[PDB]
RNA sequence: AUAGGUUUGGUCCUAGCCUUUCUAUUAGCUCUUAGUAAGAUUACACAUGCAAGCAUCCCCGUUCCAGUGAGUUCACCCUCUAAAUCACCACGAUCAAAAGGGACAAGCAUCAAGCACGCAGCAAUGCAGCUCAAAACGCUUAGCCUAGCCACACCCCCACGGGAAACAGCAGUGAUUAACCUUUAGCAAUAAACGAAAGUUUAACUAAGCUAUACUAACCCCAGGGUUGGUCAAUUUCGUGCCAGCCACCGCGGUCACACGAUUAACCCAAGUCAAUAGAAGCCGGCGUAAAGAGUGUUUUAGAUCAAAUAAAGCUAAAAAAAUAGACUACGAAAGUGGCUUUAACAUAUCUGAACACACAAUAGCUAAGACCCAAACUGGGAUUAGAUACCCCACUAUGCUUAGCAACAGUUAAAUCAACAAAACUGCUCGCCAGAACACUACGAGCCACAGCUUAAAACUCAAA
RNA sequence: AGUCGUAAAGUGUACUGGAAAGUGCACUU
C-alpha cells in the first residue's frame, strides 16, 4: 500500500490551524439584537428566547460591574424564578472573564449550586453563562432570598410491576415452589427524578469550532 | 490423467468465447456507404443484394439486405443484426427490415 | 530564465485524422505532432525561451495519433495506451 | 441429455458444427382490464427546483440515510484494546476502531528468477541470510463470499495545496448506445435528527404516475405472431423458372416447386409471438494406425507398495583388418564388441520420478588447418547413332579419412477376449502428452542485402467438415 | 466444360552445362 503522506500532512496542518484560531467568547456568543442573529455564524436564535435576549443580562454583564468580579455573591436566573418557588442560585467562587471583550461581559464562572433549596457539596463550572437570563441578588436581600425550610420530601418508595411482568414473576415463584402472597414491587427510591432544568456539567459540554 | 496430474492441472478452463460481427451485441446501428450485389458460392446461382456499412463501433462490414426489393441509398441509417447468409462467404450481418430508413418489403 | 518568445506557424493541408502534418519540436525537450482535419489549414503560435529555437519538421512518427484511447470525461485528453515494446 | 441431424458408392469408428429445453436484453409485427414486482447503455456533461434541522441562546445533528461499481484480497476468525450505549459510582456487559496472528478472485511461465526481500543481541554490533517451478516477482481482467458487505464521493491514489467550478441524492435534461419511467403528493405509517415534552424536519420512506420486462387473476363481445422438405407438429391452387428469392444444419429454385411470392388450409404458442445477441448447459475421456508415449545410464524434493564389455602396452598368420570356430547368441546402459599375450577392469539388496544436473551416443549442415594409396558427384578429353551410350575409356576435383570446433514398474490369464486393421486381451501404480480442418495459409514487418533479390511467421479469417 | 482431342526395382540426400532425367554416397525388399 503506497503510504498516503498528503493525508497526514493535511491532518497536521488542519490541527495546527484549529489550535491557532480558537475563537473567543466575545466572538462566539455575540448577538445582533435587531435581527437576533449570531454574527459569528449567521444563525438565528430560537423564537422562545427572543424576548429574554432583549430584556435579561448575561452573567458577566453583571459581574464586570462588581469588585473582584463578584466572588461570593449570589446570582439567580429568570427562568428559575418563573419556574420554581424555592430559591435557586449559584454562589460564585471563581470567575475568569474574556479580557478581549470591550465591556468584559463574556467569560467563565464557577460556583456552588443551590437548586430548589438543596445545596451541593463542591464547586463546579456554571453552564449557560452566555445566556441572557441572569439576575444579581442584592446584598440587603440575600437573607430573605435564601430563606428556605426543607419540606418533607416523602415520595413513593416502590411501584407495582407492569401487569405482564408481575404475572411472569409470580409464575416463576410458583413454579419454583414458593407460595408467597406478597406482591412483587419495583424499587424507585434509588431513582431520583432530576428536573429537566437542573444545571448540567459545563465541564463535559462542547464548544463551537472556529470557522 | 492420474489423480495427481488432475490435481496439478486443476479444473478444465474453457477458453473465452469468440465475439462475432456484432461484438456480442443484439443489433448495431450503421451508415450505408454503398449498395451492390454479390454472387453465391456454387451449388447455387443468384445476385444477392448487399451493402457496405460503417457500424457505430467504427468498423466497416458487408451486410445482406433480405426481401425482394430495397430502396437503400448512400448515407442512410440502418439497423443490422446477426445471422450468417449461408451462401455468401464472409457476410455475417443482416439488415433489419422496418427500422430507420430500411422499410418493410412491399406487399407482392 | 529567459522569456518565451513567440513564432507564428502555418500548417499544410490536413492529411486526414491518422497522419501527422508537422512535428513542432521544442529543441531537446520533445515535440508535438499535429493532425488537422481534411483540407483544414491551421494557424498556430509556438512559444519557446528566447535563447533557444523552435523547429517545425515533417513528422518523425506520423502515425502516432492512432495509438491512443477514448476521451476521458469532457477533458480534451485521451486515455494513454502503452506502445508495443522493442 | 432418454437424445437427434449432418462426412461415404456403402459399413463401422472418431471428431467438429447445429437442433430440441430454460432465462435475460434489444429489434420487427401485434396488444384489452386489474393487482404486484422490477426498471438510463455510459465513474460522459448538466439548465432548473428541492433532498437538514432542532432548540429559551449553550450544545447536538448535517460523519447518518440516499447513490455508484471507477479502483480493488482493507470485508471473515482469534488476540489485544480505544471511541460509543447502559450500568451512568465502576465491577463489567453490548458494540466496534487502530494494532499483532491466520484465511481470502480469475487468466498468462511467450512474466523464472525477486534484489534486501532475513535472523541474533539491552545496545554497540555480528551472522548472510529471506521468497520461489508445491509458481515467488510481474502483466492483464473483475466489485464481492448478497438478511448484506467492500470501495468511491469531479480530477491530481491522498487533498495542506492545485486543476477547476462538480446530481455516481430525488425529479428532469443534453450527448451517446441496440438499450430511453413523473422536473407527483405527504410526513398519515416506520426509520433518522433535535427537544423535558406537546411536537418540528426529512426527495429516507409511504402512497400515487409511466413501461407487455416478469408474475398472478380475469375478460359478455374482441387475436396476434411464427411455422408447414427432414431433424420437427402442420399445404391446396396458381405466379416465377438457377431469376426473383429462401434456410438454425442438411439444403430448395433449370415448366408437376408440399422448401421462393401470393392464396387456401393446417400446426405451435398466445396478449403475446420469436429474429438477433448473451448466458445456463461439458473433461475421472484418451495417446500403434484418427490429436496425443521410445537415444542410453546415473542422480534428484517427492510419490507408490512392487521393499566376442572397456582402456593401455607389446606381438602376429595367411592376404592396414582379422577367413575357420560362429549351426555359437555371450558381454555392454545404448550406440556397439568376435586375431594372440599381459596388466588394470565389468556401479548398485524395492520401484516411479530431469526441458532445467553429470556422463555418454548418434544424425544432419558448415568452419579451421592436415594426409591423399584408392574410389569418385562435378569438370575436361577419346570412341561411338544418324537427336550416337544418359550407360564404354582416360584424367582429376568436392567428398569418402584425420583431428580441433560450431512409455516405465509389479502382478493376471480369469472373464463377454474381441468397432475394424495391426501386435491375444488385462488390471494396479506413477510420469509426460492430447482436447476440429490447422505441424493450415499469410511477410504487417525483421536480418542479409543495397533496387530487386534471398531467409525468416503466428494469429485472425473461412468452412462443415477434416 | 464441351458445338475439346484421342487406343533388379525403389527411397532419401548432393551435384548436374550434352538433364524427356544422369551420376555419386547411404539405406529398403
Ligand atoms: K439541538
Ligand atoms: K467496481
Ligand atoms: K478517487
Ligand atoms: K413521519
Ligand atoms: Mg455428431
Ligand atoms: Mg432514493
Ligand atoms: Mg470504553
Ligand atoms: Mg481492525
Ligand atoms: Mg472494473
Ligand atoms: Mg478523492
Ligand atoms: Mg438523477
Ligand atoms: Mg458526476
Ligand atoms: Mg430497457
Ligand atoms: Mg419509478
Ligand atoms: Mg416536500
Ligand atoms: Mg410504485
Ligand atoms: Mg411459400
Ligand atoms: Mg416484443
Ligand atoms: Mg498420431
Ligand atoms: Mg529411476
Ligand atoms: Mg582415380
Ligand atoms: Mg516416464
Ligand atoms: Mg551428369
Ligand atoms: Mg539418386
Amino acid at each position: 500500500v503506497r503510504p498516503r503522506l498528503i493525508a497526514e500532512l493535511a491532518r497536521r496542518v488542519r490541527a495546527l490551524r484549529e489550535q491557532l484560531n480558537r475563537p473567543r467568547d466575545s466572538q462566539l456568543y455575540a448577538v445582533d439584537y435587531e435581527t437576533l442573529t449570531r454574527p459569528f455564524s449567521g444563525r438565528r436564535l430560537p423564537v422562545r428566547a427572543w424576548a429574554d435576549v432583549r430584556r435579561e443580562s448575561r452573567l458577566l454583564q453583571l459581574l464586570g460591574r462588581l469588585p473582584l468580579f463578584g466572588l461570593g455573591r449570589l446570582v439567580t436566573r429568570k427562568s428559575w424564578l418563573w419556574q420554581h418557588d424555592e430559591p435557586c442560585y449559584w454562589r460564585l467562587t471563581r470567575v475568569r472573564p474574556d479580557y478581549t471583550a470591550q465591556n468584559l461581559d463574556h467569560g467563565k464562572a464557577w460556583g456552588i449550586l443551590t437548586f430548589k433549596g438543596k445545596t451541593e457539596s463542591e464547586a463546579r463550572e456554571i453552564e449557560h453563562v452566555m445566556y441572557h437570563d441572569w439576575r444579581l441578588v442584592p446584598k440587603h436581600e440575600e437573607e430573605a432570598f435564601t430563606a428556605f425550610t426543607p419540606a418533607p420530601e416523602d415520595s413513593l418508595a416502590s411501584v407495582p410491576y407492569p401487569p405482564l411482568l408481575r404475572a411472569m414473576i409470580i409464575a416463576e415463584r410458583q413454579k419454583n415452589g414458593d407460595t408467597s402472597t406478597e406482591e412483587p414491587m419495583l424499587n424507585v427510591q434509588r431513582i431520583r427524578m432530576e428536573p429537566w432544568d437542573y444545571p448540567a456539567k459545563q465541564e463535559d459540554k462542547g464548544r463551537a469550532k472556529g470557522t | 490423467a492420474t489423480l495427481n496430474q488432475m490435481h496439478r492441472l486443476g479444473p478444465p478452463k474453457r477458453p473465452p468465447r469468440k465475439l462475432g460481427p456484432t461484438e456480442g451485441r443484439p443489433q448495431l446501428k450503421g451508415v450505408v456507404l454503398c449498395t451492390f450485389t454479390r454472387k453465391p458460392k456454387k451449388p447455387n446461382s443468384a445476385n444477392r443484394k448487399c451493402c457496405r456499412v460503417r457500424l457505430s463501433t467504427g468498423r466497416e462490414a458487408v451486410c445482406f439486405i433480405p426481401g425482394e426489393g430495397h430502396t437503400l441509398q448512400e448515407h442512410q441509417i440502418v439497423l443490422v443484426e446477426g445471422g450468417r447468409t449461408q451462401d455468401l462467404p464472409g457476410v455475417k450481418l443482416t439488415v433489419v427490415r422496418g427500422k430507420y430508413d430500411c422499410g418493410h418489403v412491399q406487399k407482392k | 530564465f529567459p522569456p518565451l518568445v513567440a513564432e507564428d506557424i502555418m500548417l499544410k493541408e490536413g492529411l486526414g485524422a491518422s497522419e501527422a502534418v508537422a512535428d513542432i519540436k521544442f529543441s531537446s525537450a520533445g515535440w508535438v505532432s499535429v493532425t488537422p482535419n481534411f483540407k483544414d489549414r491551421l494557424h498556430l503560435r509556438g512559444y519557446t525561451p528566447e535563447g533557444t529555437v523552435l523547429t517545425v519538421r515533417p513528422p518523425l512518427l506520423p502515425y502516432i495519433v492512432n495509438i491512443k484511447g477514448q476521451r476521458i470525461k469532457k477533458s480534451v485528453a485521451y486515455k494513454t495506451k502503452k506502445p508495443p515494446s522493442l
